[PDB]
C-alpha cells in the first residue's frame, strides 16, 4: 500500500590517486531504477529498471545536469570536512546523503527526509517538520549554521513535499506492473542433525515483494529472540527477496517450534508446525 | 573511524536442480567502508562472467552490493564466495551450501 | 533529484 522515493549518494576520497569516486542511485519502494557512476565511461544518468525508459531526452540531460552537480558539491565537501575534522591525506573519507518522501496507501505525502553522513556516523540531517536541522557534532553545528542563513531548508520541503512526491506517483503509475505488486513469500522449513541430540530449524521466505517481511521463531509460543540466527532480507535478483531464520533445538523437541511469517502479501500470518 | 564488518551470504536465485541452468549469488551487506573485493569461485578458481549491482546503503549507512552470474548446478562442483575487507584480518571464503 | 537546496557543507 504505502511507498517511498529514495536517493543514494556516496563519494570517496582517494588520496593520490586521482579526483572522488562518487556512485548516486535512486529507487521506488525497493526498486532501482537510475544510476550513475563517476568512473564510468558515460557521464550519463543511467536508467536501471524497464519503466523508467520510456522517459524522454530532456528527463535524462536534465537528471545528468543535477548528478553531476551533486558529485561536485560532494567533491567539494570531502575537502571542507577534512578541515572542519583536522584531518590529513593519509586517510580515504566517505560522505553520503540520501533523501527522499513517503506517502501513503492513497498516495498522499507522509514525510519527507534529508540526511548526511561522514564516515559512516550522522552528521546532519533535517527535522520532522522540514524546518530545521539536527547537527550530530560540533562540526555539523557550522555546517547549521552555514544552511540556516543560505535557507536551505526552505528549498528542501519545497522539493520534498512538491516536487518528490509528484515523480513518485508518476513512477508508480508508469511503472505499475512492477512497482503496485505484491509478491506473497512461499515459505517452509527444513530439518537437519548437528548431531545425535540437536537439529538446526530453519524457516525460509523465498520470492516475495516489497521487502519488508517478519520471520520470528516461538517455543510453546514464547518467542525464541536470542536464540534465533536471522539472515539479512537479500535479493533473488529478479526483483524478489529471501530470508531465513533458524534456531538449533534438542532432538525430539521440534514440535515445540514454529515459525510466524508477517509480509503485506500475505491474507494471513502464516505458522509454520513440525506437526 | 568507524568499520563495520560484512555480512556475506552466498546462495541461489531458484532453488538448484542439477543440470538446470540458475543464477549463483554472492550478497555482501553491512559494511563499511564501502572497498571490497568480492569474487565468486568455481572449484576454488575466480569466476570471470560476474556482474555486480550499482553500490547503495541501508538506512544506518552500510553499504550493500550483489554479485551474480549465471551457472549450472552440477553434482560434483563446489561455489563459493572470496571477500576481502579492512575489517577482515585475511580474505574470508563462504561456500554455497545448497541443503540449507 | 532536487534541483535546489544541495548545498555544499
Ligand atoms: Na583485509
Amino acid at each position: 500500500g504505502s511507498h517511498s522515493m529514495r536517493y543514494f549518494f556516496t563519494s570517496v576520497s582517494r588520496p593520490g590517486r586521482g579526483e572522488p569516486r562518487f556512485i548516486a542511485v535512486g529507487y521506488v519502494d525497493d526498486t532501482q531504477f537510475v544510476r550513475f557512476d563517476s568512473d564510468a565511461a558515460s557521464q550519463r544518468m543511467e536508467p536501471r529498471a524497464p519503466w523508467i525508459e520510456q522517459e524522454g531526452p530532456e528527463y535524462w540531460d536534465g537528471e545528468t545536469r543535477k548528478v553531476k552537480a551533486h558529485s561536485q558539491t560532494h567533491r567539494v565537501d570531502l575537502g571542507t570536512l577534512r578541515g572542519y575534522y583536522n584531518q590529513s591525506e593519509a586517510g580515504s573519507h566517505t560522505v553520503q546523503r540520501m533523501y527522499g518522501c513517503d506517502v501513503g496507501s492513497d498516495w498522499r505525502f507522509l514525510r519527507g527526509y534529508h540526511q548526511y553522513a561522514y564516515d559512516g556516523k550522522d552528521y546532519i540531517a533535517l527535522k520532522e517538520d522540514l524546518r530545521s536541522w539536527t547537527a550530530a557534532d560540533m562540526a555539523a553545528q557550522t555546517t547549521k549554521h552555514k544552511w540556516e542563513a543560505a535557507h536551505v531548508a526552505e528549498q528542501l520541503r519545497a522539493y520534498l513535499e512538491g516536487t518528490c512526491v509528484e515523480w513518485l506517483r508518476r513512477y508508480l503509475e508508469n511503472g505499475k506492473e512492477t512497482l503496485q505488486r505484491t509478491d506473497a513469500p512461499k515459505t517452509h522449513m527444513t530439518h537437519h542433525a548437528v548431531s545425535d541430540h540437536e537439529a538446526t530449524l530453519r524457516c525460509w521466505a523465498l520470492s516475495f515483494y516489497p521487502a519488508e517481511i517478519t520471520l520470528t521463531w516461538q517455543r510453546d509460543g514464547e518467542d525464541q529472540t536470542q536464540d534465533t540466527e536471522l539472515v539479512e532480507t537479500r535479493p533473488a535478483g529478479d526483483g524478489t527477496f529471501q530470508k531465513w531464520a533458524a534456531v538449533v533445538v534438542p532432538s525430539g523437541q521440534e514440535q515445540r517450534y514454529t515459525c510466524h511469517v508477517q509480509h503485506e502479501g500475505l491474507p494471513k500470518p502464516l505458522t509454520l508446525r513440525w506437526e | 573511524m568507524i568499520q563495520r564488518t560484512p555480512k556475506i551470504q552466498v546462495y541461489s536465485r531458484h532453488p538448484a536442480e542439477n543440470g538446470k541452468s540458475n543464477f549463483l549469488n554472492c550478497y555482501v551487506s553491512g559494511f563499511h567502508p564501502s572497498d571490497i573485493e568480492v569474487d565468486l569461485l568455481k572449484n576454488g578458481e575466480r569466476i570471470e562472467k560476474v556482474e555486480h549491482s550499482d553500490l547503495s546503503f541501508s538506512k544506518d549507512w552500510s553499504f550493500y552490493l550483489l554479485y551474480y552470474t549465471e551457472f549450472t548446478p552440477t553434482e560434483k562442483d563446489e561455489y563459493a564466495c572470496r571477500v576481502n575487507h579492512v575489517t577482515l584480518s585475511q580474505p574470508k571464503i563462504v561456500k554455497w551450501d545448497r541443503d540449507m | 533529484l532536487a534541483g535546489i537546496g544541495i548545498l555544499t557543507v
